[PDB]
């Protein structure tokens, strides 16, 4: 069982510096050259290059020359991408592959069987924060007849994800969670809503449940009606 | 270098059809095709154009004429959704997203429109949301205006994925707008344009009711 095995996921501010690391079994590492490729969400596929565990000899795609190396640790079947002066066009998950034809005489790099399960890596220069929670109270603006709707909005927090519940998980029929979406602010902002009866507004109790473990903070805030005398 | 093509940009279908997805290359080489599902690493799925790899079933074909590569994959299962990729040496093609859309009839949104919280209001910025509930199909418009006034650049707007149970979207979306631009205003509308609805229809509300 052929395999490449992954270093996790990292963040990164503008300007900085990153190393991947990929480690190869089931085969012997020094037969075939080792891939480097990054998916951004929404674009194209980007090959930055190759590298031959036995001899280290090196290929990039022009675009990363200079800026890009690639590295193999013969002791442990490791190879390794860094990269340098990194900007937000550097978010992506990074994969490394290896081609399919593989023996101890030959090999054809281009066929890729073999993908690592990825490194997300996101550049930002924002840092990690805690949402604010704000209510999004029921009304006779969010009453329809007889059902009606309300919800919170989850603003700047970075980075993603968070996770959003009512009471405790006991809600979970109609409610709506959203995609959270990237403000100019480069923090994100979502919110999760969900519609009831408004006959249950009077004697019910709503509360919703965010939870963002990067940060370290988690905020139950209780969602009535505004009392109107 | 080589350049790929890859047509549609969006292909939306329901399990037991079948898709079809077409690369255009610049060169005569090898083609194969990569598939990624949803936070998944992409596999191979036929290399040289029409060639299926290991443990790939035979709904998946490829076929070639000239520069033109299809894949199709019959009766779509669950696991088929994604991203598709073509790709020759060492150049790839933009992608296809191939996703799930269950036909059900027309349902009009349900539209809620939610001003600022006093607690938001504390600190600077003021939020507005507006919220689409359970609509199909998905296109949807939504418009803000203010004393009438259309708005835009302001706003963001975010989709779910279609429901399991009853195939509904639905959609949220916010105005953001600083403190005091917001109290230079009273009235904010939501207006949402929709095949349910025999015309627009508006939600409002006037700053500072209660
Ligand atoms: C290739 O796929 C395209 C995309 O649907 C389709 O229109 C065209 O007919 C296919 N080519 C052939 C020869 O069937």
């Amino acid at each position: 069982q052929v395999r490449l095995s992954q270093s996790g996921g990292q963040m990164k501010k503008p300007g900085e510096s990153m190393r991947l690391s990929c480690r190869a079994s089931g085969y012997e590492f020094l037969n075939c050259p080792i891939n480097w490729i990054r998916l951004a969400p929404g674009r194209r596929p980007e090959w930055m290059g190759w590298l031959k565990p036995r001899g280290g000899a090196v290929n990039y795609a022009r675009k990363f020359q200079g800026r890009v190396t690639m590295t193999r640790d013969v002791y442990s079947d490791t190879a390794f991408l860094e990269l340098r002066s990194l900007t937000s066009d550097d978010t992506a998950v990074y994969f490394c592959t290896r081609g399919k034809y593989c023996t101890a005489r030959d090999y054809y790099n281009w066929d890729f069987e073999h993908w690592g399960r990825g490194a997300p890596v996101t550049v930002s220069s924002a840092s990690t924060k805690g949402p604010s929670v704000f209510p999004l109270a029921p009304s006779s603006k969010s009453t329809s007849g007889g059902t009606a709707a309300l919800g919170c909005l989850v603003k700047d927090y970075f980075p993603e994800p968070v996770t959003v519940s009512w009471n405790s998980g006991a809600l979970t029929s109609g409610v709506h969670t959203f995609p959270a979406v990237l403000q100019s602010s480069g923090l994100y902002s979502l919110s999760s809503v969900v519609t009831v009866p408004s006959s249950s507004l009077g004697t019910q109790t709503y509360i919703c449940n965010v939870n963002h473990k990067p940060s370290n903070t988690k905020v139950d805030k209780r969602v009535e009606p505004k009392s109107c005398d | 270098e080589i350049v790929l093509t890859q047509s549609p940009a969006t292909l939306s279908l329901s399990p037991g059809e079948t898709a079809i997805i077409s690369c255009r290359t610049s060169q005569s080489g090898s083609l194969a095709w990569y598939q990624q599902r949803p936070g998944q690493a992409p596999r191979l799925v036929i290399y040289s154009g029409s060639t299926r790899a290991a443990g790939i079933p035979d709904r998946f074909s490829g076929s070639r004429w000239g520069a033109d590569y299809n894949l199709s994959i019959s009766n779509l299962e669950s696991g088929d959704f994604g991203v598709y990729y073509c790709q020759q040496y060492e150049f790839f093609g933009q992608g296809t997203k191939v996703q799930v859309d269950i036909k059900r009839t027309v349902a009009a949104p349900s539209v809620f429109i939610f001003p600022p919280s006093d607690e938001q209001l504390k600190s600077g910025t003021a939020s507005v949301v507006c919220l689409l509930n359970n609509f199909y199909p998905r296109e949807a418009k939504v418009q803000w205006k203010v004393d009438n006034a259309l708005q835009s650049g302001n706003s963001q707007e975010s989709v779910t994925e279609q429901d399991s149970k009853d195939s509904t979207y639905s959609l949220s979306s916010t105005l953001t707008l600083s403190k005091a631009d917001y109290e230079k205003h009273k009235v904010y509308a939501c207006e949402v344009t929709h095949q349910g609805l025999s015309s627009p229809v508006t939600k409002s509300f006037n700053r500072g009711e209660c």
